[PDB]
């Protein structure tokens, strides 16, 4: 387990994806060239898990870059770390998928589908252990997640071994693209319950939330929203990425987060929250911090069900007492939102490089029962439109079934039970 | 690759067509020979390219008289197009739709389907039509209709969007408009994804009081009609920071087949006299909810909104959009219908609206077209069947129609769709059940 | 003075004793083959083995699904462009039938005219 | 549609169809050689509606006349435009119709009908577009009502999609040439009814009165009825004669203007009205009640006495667009009960820059009123008070006619006059 | 000459081993290069030699993945074996018992059985193997219990003794590894002959107690250790009396096969940063549970065996003298009250750069005692937490494992507490 394969779908996939790339790049000592330029060896030891080596010493990002406009994959070719990338990883359509998820999963995705996977192909075959892959997108579009749950499905096709991880963005009326967006996640919730290993949550909702209510800011931007989403990233993908603690792949995560093969749906949460221009802050501030539902980038609050698992990564020179210490405290004082019959269900790890900007940081990775609440959100959103079949004729126009959204909803309502049920489950 | 056709019926569907193609012209830099001295690419979606540098409009006129596509033939824009693309009857259907539909158009339909799948067959992924016609027009109303249906059968489902122009007392009507306005709209309603009507009554009013053109001709009524139009197609011909194909426009805006039919609001429109700071988008946006700057006269106020699609241009960053939306979203006299969580799309273009030389318009650094399927537009289409009701209730003027081999029946399942239609904008507004 | 200490051994890098303190309080009297194991790790990977072919072919049954809805699709365009052109032909065919039928009572109307005014010019001479 | 081709029948027909011609000669610059010698472009850009080019560029009235009498067309030919006319396109009998419809329609009409339609058709094949023709008669005498009918019978049948279209001359005893008026105009208002898509009806006893109690002429001439004949037809035809905002041809006239195919009798009204002696400006408000007051009207209806189906109304000479449209508004809001309101926008008004010869301003008007059934009427208590005695009857039998088709035509002008009582007394309710 | 084979499975494994053979090779004088500058013969039972004068370890290093024996391969001791006894896989268990045992383990177990074999064929008397490895690992659970019973097939009696380190919260544990802990004992118990389990929450707070390391690191934890490890079996490597042979572990400490788990205390453990201390003292700490390698507490069980292993300046009279002392800890009726000693004239030696003191005496009691049995009623509670919800349960399932085996493994373990109940009371 060494190589992970990244991929980046539709337009909120790439900005994230290279969002991604620019900050990782940047804590690997990785410039827009590709030459490394860093002081650490710490930074080259497992710099393998996301690039390739080249010609000259350089160090290119294992992504494949998607989308079925043509418009996005110009962006971030132009976008600072644009030239990064290998040229032929970029795989895009002439077409676009137009905000509708039948068109990115059975239409024009379908037609482009073929050419992505050979490409994955390309990738895969030249890692010596493959752990799996990786994939950036939103939920409320046509390409990323129309288009990008049929990646997944095809991966899972000719992959079945490998880990399926994915950074999934959830849709809310505070900052919306489209009117369809609640069919669109609808479906893809569908698809990541059967064919993902483990999924991050990342909502819209909540990262608008943090944006206006802590940072104050009036009107957020997407670039407000991603500076949240890349420090996430940036965090959850630190045992991954650096050495010391524990040699950390995708399959031992998976096993050691997801006790109930459907419940891989995980609540981010980090800290300190900043803004794009924005101290010091403790442990017992960040342990704090970080479980409080204000830091969370899922819109559900965490004293509402239980955490089943959660994984806190501690970035930054610290205490590992005073770590060790806080976190028991946590968990002894609030003992009521902890599983009791998973024991030892919350662990630590804690990297001495610390990510920019900040001398502390601390990511959060909670498989909590309260996740229920954005599932129940985007179906309420979900049951307002369907009721009344308003814009159902663009998904039947491309071929789908009404018995296909009635499905997917039927799922969605299932998954929620689930959470529900582990949450009332006691010890005997 | 996403090419849009565009086809002009009539006298009307011509002569805005001429206004719409100079314009394009003047934004891309195209002068009326079709040369362009030189970057953005995306002006290949209204336009072909010789081997020669010529750029040709993808465009067809099609008029079953001569004389107005005959001024084209003579006119500045003479050279712009190739003479096959400019097609002309010898007789026009004298204000009949049976006689535009049948008995004339007939005769040359298949001559136009021609030209189109010459035009089709240079596309490498062709996004649609766009069709420019009257209500009222003998042409505009039986030859569109007819085209309509035949477009459905060598295109299947391809998009076909209208830009229909509906009739006003106060510029140019004939008597029997009513009757060829609800024919057309019952013929082509199943063939058409989307249409947006343009009162005639409401751009009168407009360049009445907001240009201070005391008796508005036909050239100032189809400038101000060109500005609403290159904002609806800027999307297509420019790549701009927020973008929004002819998919994404249907998808955002027609929740039903049938309630295809958008409200569009334009602002500023600032007369050239005028001397006066520039408007924010905050105050551009605020414009779009006020119904002097409608293209249709209904009251949205009184109706329920089902999509909102804003399409600015010129000086506009997201941030301000949506700081200018947020406040419409907690305006409680701008009510949504209750099926809707989030009726909003966006589009931004980098170009600013194109002044053309001796027009009317002042030069703005920022505008905006909002394009809004309300259930007020409902109003137009009542307006229109009372008028219809008062002479078919003693069968005036049917005889005309059926001399040209009509049927009375026609008339009556023409209106008994039109009474559905309304009751479909009566059901899509009624609050949902539990 | 209560333990009995008993040498056991002695060699070049140590030495050995033990050392009983009370004797027992009770004095008294208080091969899987390589088959069978084989057996069990080739039970394990047909089960792994059956559960990843049940996998594959809930996979093949979603892209014979994607291929339905492609159909579909195409299908469903294929029928709205027979109905239009049906429709169509029928509605011209109407047309035509009440063109044609309109003008024909038309001149039927004007042919009795001329058979009237041969009558006339009869009358006129039948009265000289 | 462009191509119109004129037919003239019988003296009052060849009478007011040349000074047609005349009139609107001068307002083409066109001289009694053909040759334009006029200023305005405006002049020649239709000209191909009433006229051919011939060699040396010289315009030739697309006009056929017509007669049964050889007297009526030899003075057309030596009077002021006589020249202009294509001297093969003339078309004449030597014994005459005797003021007899049965004559005209039956007899020694059916023995000159078959040269008249070759010429006709002749006319017709070097039509570019041939939109439709327009006939010139009287109803009250025996060519022009008899002959002129079975002439417009043979040209449905011959060019049934084209338009037909009368200037038709209704008989009054105050002017009167015989006394069996009533029976050639009601034998012929039958075939009209049927077979004519419209019909201006230019009354007699209107003109008379025009002549006699506006202009105080004591003894009216037909030069004096006439002149407002000729005055009239240049402005109902000024739509079609000049380029303007309105491209008018005859059959979108026909469609705006007849909403029942036997409703097709229009009134025609002018302003000012003027003796042959010509002189001095009236302004456009009084232009506009000119036009609507009875007085101005060319049939003996009171426009006051029935509601208005259709009107359009044509202004000549430079005035203000917008003062137009404020009084024809203005006309329409005071007088709202005269318009029937179950038509939507009846009243349709055009402008032509150009004014007629001799005034600065005019206005023509074209109404298709529900009134003119008093002409009608009139024509019919006429009728009848001479076939209930059958006066004059042995004229008709005597050419093989049938007092039947004498009941028949009298129903038929009956029935129209009850259908235009129907839409009077329609309500939108 | 009676040959030993060391066996070291997984991290945890390969990790002591490397502590283990560094102090070997310190206490005979052997460098990391293999020389021997240079009488006692007996260190040929853990080194054979080559024609070019290089001492050689009889042992085997194997892992499911390379990282860790990679260390091994450039590290200090990379001369002093060869190649083909350091055997690594692609990818690892995953913390995975059946996919270590199951899927992975089937891959690799003969080859590891070949150079095993191998070794013994350099044997002119094998006595048995010593097995290094982890119980929560997916390797040190799942493919040593694999291991151990194919070397039942293929040496039938030949003692196997383990070194298997136990779970600790504190001490860098997984959810999971309560079942892995489980299922490895299950398999294990029928094929092992002598268990030595450490507990990694004794070893951490002996380092922070006695050597006042506040957070140690497996470096730490191992160094100590390698001392009890090698102390157990400096008996097979220098010239002794007691513990002569494999065979005399089961004869001394296991009267009954399956309660076969010695506990092992060890004095003195002081810090490098006083004066010596007496037989008397050390061996007084050697009935103080703060210096055992399990936790329990003996003092509320039954012994059924005591050994002493005396290192360094130590003479009879004064261990009896200690003894004395010591009578005035409950044996079960069966059992005589008393102790078999030994002394080894080599004092312990210490690793330079070392956190532990030299000393001049050191002991190490190995204990069978009933208070063991504590230590999987821990285990055995967790494993009940987690199983009545069948949380992590699919993991297993989907490598091919059935679920009735958990309950079958929890069965015998519910069966050996029993027996540890039974033999402490009274016989008839
Ligand atoms: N906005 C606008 N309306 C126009 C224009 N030309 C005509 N109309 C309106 O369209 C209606 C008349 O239809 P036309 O387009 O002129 O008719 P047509 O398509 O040529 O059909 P025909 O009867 O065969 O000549 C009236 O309501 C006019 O006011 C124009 O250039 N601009
Ligand atoms: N004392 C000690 N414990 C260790 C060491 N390395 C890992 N562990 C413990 O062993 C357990 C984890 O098992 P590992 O040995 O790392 O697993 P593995 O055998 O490599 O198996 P996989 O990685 O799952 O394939 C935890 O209880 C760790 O605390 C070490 O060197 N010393
Ligand atoms: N956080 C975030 N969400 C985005 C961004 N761009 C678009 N989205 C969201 O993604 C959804 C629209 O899908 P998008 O990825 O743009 O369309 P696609 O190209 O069809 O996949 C909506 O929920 C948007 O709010 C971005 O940069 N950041
Ligand atoms: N206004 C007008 N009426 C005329 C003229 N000549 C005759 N009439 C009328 O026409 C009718 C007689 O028809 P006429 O044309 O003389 O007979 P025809 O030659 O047989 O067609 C009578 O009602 C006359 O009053 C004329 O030049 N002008
Ligand atoms: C479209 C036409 C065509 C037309 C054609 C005309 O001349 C051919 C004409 O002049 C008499 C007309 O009146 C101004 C008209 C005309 C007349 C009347 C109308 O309603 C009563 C109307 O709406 C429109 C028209
Ligand atoms: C052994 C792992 C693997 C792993 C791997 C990780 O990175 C891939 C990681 O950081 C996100 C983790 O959280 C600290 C972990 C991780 C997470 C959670 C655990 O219990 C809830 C656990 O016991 C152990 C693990
Ligand atoms: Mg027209
Ligand atoms: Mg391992």
């Amino acid at each position: 387990m060494r190589e992970i394969v990244h991929i980046q779908a539709g337009q909120c996939g790439n900005q994230i994806g290279a969002k991604f790339w620019e900050v990782i790049s940047d804590e690997h000592g990785i410039d827009p060239t590709g030459s490394y330029h860093g002081d650490s060896d710490l930074q080259l030891e497992r710099i393998n898990v996301y690039y390739n080596e080249a010609t000259g010493n350089k160090y290119v990002p294992r992504a494949i870059l998607v989308d079925l406009e043509p418009g996005t994959m110009d962006s971030v070719r132009s976008g600072p770390f644009g030239q990064i990338f290998r040229p032929d990883n970029f795989v895009f359509g002439q077409s676009g998928a137009g905000n509708n998820w039948a068109k990115g999963h059975y239409t024009e995705g379908a037609e482009l589908v073929d050419s992505v996977l050979d490409v994955v192909r390309k990738e895969s075959e030249s890692c010596d252990c493959l752990q799996g892959f990786q994939l950036t997108h939103s939920l409320g579009g046509g390409t990323g997640s129309g288009m990008g749950t049929l990646l997944i499905s095809k991966i899972r096709e000719e992959y079945p071994d490998r880990i399926m991880n994915t950074f999934s963005v959830m849709p809310s009326p505070k900052v919306s693209d489209t009117v369809v967006e609640p069919y669109n996640a609808t479906l893809s919730v569908h698809q990541l319950v059967e064919n993902t290993d483990e999924t991050y949550c990342i909502d819209n909702e909540a990262l608008y939330d943090i944006c206006f209510r802590t940072l104050k800011l009036t009107t957020p931007t997407y670039g407000d929203l991603n500076h949240l989403v890349s420090a996430t990233m940036s965090g959850v993908t630190t045992c991954l990425r650096f050495p010391g603690q524990l040699n950390a792949d995708l399959r031992k995560l998976a096993v050691n987060m997801v006790p109930f093969p459907r419940l891989h749906f995980f609540m981010p949460g980090f800290a300190p929250l900043t803004s794009r221009g924005s101290r010091a802050l403790t442990v017992p501030e960040l342990t704090q911090q970080m479980f409080d539902s204000k830091n969370m980038m899922a819109a559900c609050d965490p004293r509402h069900g239980r955490y089943l698992t959660v994984a806190a990564i501690f970035r930054g020179r610290m205490s590992m007492k005073e770590v060790d210490e806080q976190m028991l405290n946590v968990q002894n004082k609030n003992s009521s939102y902890f599983v009791e019959w998973i024991p030892n269900n919350v662990k630590t790890a804690v990297c001495d490089i610390p990510p920019r900007g900040l001398k502390m940081s601390a990511t959060f990775i909670g498989n909590s029962t309260a996740i229920q609440e954005l599932f129940k959100r985007i179906s309420e959103q979900f049951t307002a439109m369907f009721r009344r079949k308003a814009f159902l004729h663009w998904y039947t126009g491309e071929g789908m079934d009404e018995m296909e959204f009635t499905e997917a909803e039927s799922n969605m309502n299932d998954l929620v039970s689930e959470y529900q049920q582990y949450q009332d489950a006691t010890a005997d | 690759m996403r090419e849009c056709i565009s086809i002009h019926v009539g006298q009307a569907g011509v002569q805005i067509g001429n206004a719409c193609w100079e314009l394009y012209c003047l934004e891309h830099g195209i002068q009326p020979d079709g040369q362009m001295p030189s970057g953005d690419d995306s002006f290949n979606t209204f336009f072909s390219e010789t081997g020669a540098g010529k750029h040709v409009p993808r465009a067809v006129f099609v008029d079953l008289e001569p004389t107005v596509i005959d001024e084209v033939r003579t006119g500045t824009y003479r050279q712009l197009f190739h003479p096959e693309q400019l097609i002309t009857g010898k007789e026009d259907a004298a204000n009949n739709y049976a006689r535009g539909h049948y008995t004339i158009g007939k005769e040359i339909i298949d001559l136009v389907l021609d030209r189109i799948r010459k035009l089709a067959d240079q596309c490498t992924g062709l996004q649609g039509f766009l069709v420019f016609h009257s209500f009222g027009g003998g042409t505009g109303s039986g030859f569109t209709s007819l085209l309509m249906e035949r477009l459905s059968v060598d295109y299947g489902k391809k998009s076909k969007l209208e830009f229909s122009i509906y009739p006003a007392p106060q510029v140019s009507t004939a008597v029997v408009e009513p009757y060829n306005s609800i024919l057309t709209t019952h013929t082509t309603l199943e063939h058409s994804d989307c249409a947006f009507m343009v009162d005639n009554e409401a751009i009168y009013d407009i360049c009445r009081r907001n240009l201070d053109i005391e008796r508005p001709t036909y050239t100032n009524l189809n400038r101000l009609i060109s500005q609403i139009v290159s904002s609806i197609t800027a999307s297509l011909r420019f790549d701009g920071a927020l973008n929004v194909d002819l998919t994404e426009f249907q998808t955002n805006l027609v929740p039903y087949p049938r309630i295809h039919f958008p409200l569009a609001t334009y602002a500023p429109v600032i007369s050239a006299e005028k001397a006066h700071e520039q408007l924010s988008v905050a105050e551009i946006t605020n414009a779009c909810f006020e119904p002097a700057n409608q293209m249709v006269k209904c009251d949205p106020r009184h109706g329920k909104y089902m999509a909102c699609c804003l399409l600015y241009r010129g000086d506009v960053v997201p941030k301000d959009v949506n700081a200018a939306i947020a406040t419409i979203k907690t305006k409680r006299s701008i009510q949504f219908v209750d099926w809707c969580p989030t009726g909003f799309k966006v589009g931004i273009n980098y170009q600013p609206p194109t002044v053309v030389p001796g027009g009317d318009l002042a030069k703005v650094q920022r505008a905006v077209c909002m394009l809004s399927n309300t259930t007020a537009i409902a109003e137009a289409w009542a307006r229109l069947d009372h008028k219809f009701d008062l002479m078919y209730a003693k069968r005036a003027f049917v005889h005309w129609y059926v001399g040209e081999g009509m049927e009375e029946g026609e008339f009556s399942e023409a209106r008994e769709d039109m009474a559905a239609l309304e009751k479909d904008y009566e059901e899509v507004g009624v609050d949902s059940v539990e | 003075a209560d333990m009995e200490v008993i040498e056991l051994n002695k060699a070049t890098s140590g030495q050995s004793w033990e050392v009983i303190l009370k004797p027992p309080s009770f004095d008294g009297v208080p091969d899987p083959s390589l088959e069978e194991i084989q057996k069990k790790l080739e039970a394990a990977e047909e089960r792994r083995k059956y559960q990843e072919a049940e996998l594959l072919k809930h996979l093949a049954e979603k892209r014979e699904h994607e291929r339905e809805v492609i159909q579909k699709a195409i299908e469903e365009n294929n029928n709205f462009i027979k109905m239009a052109k049906e429709k169509l032909a029928q509605k011209m065919e109407s047309n035509k039938e009440n063109r044609e039928a309109h003008l024909a009572a038309m001149l039927e109307r004007l042919q009795e005219k001329d058979k009237h005014a041969e009558e006339v010019r009869k009358n006129k001479e039948l009265k000289e």
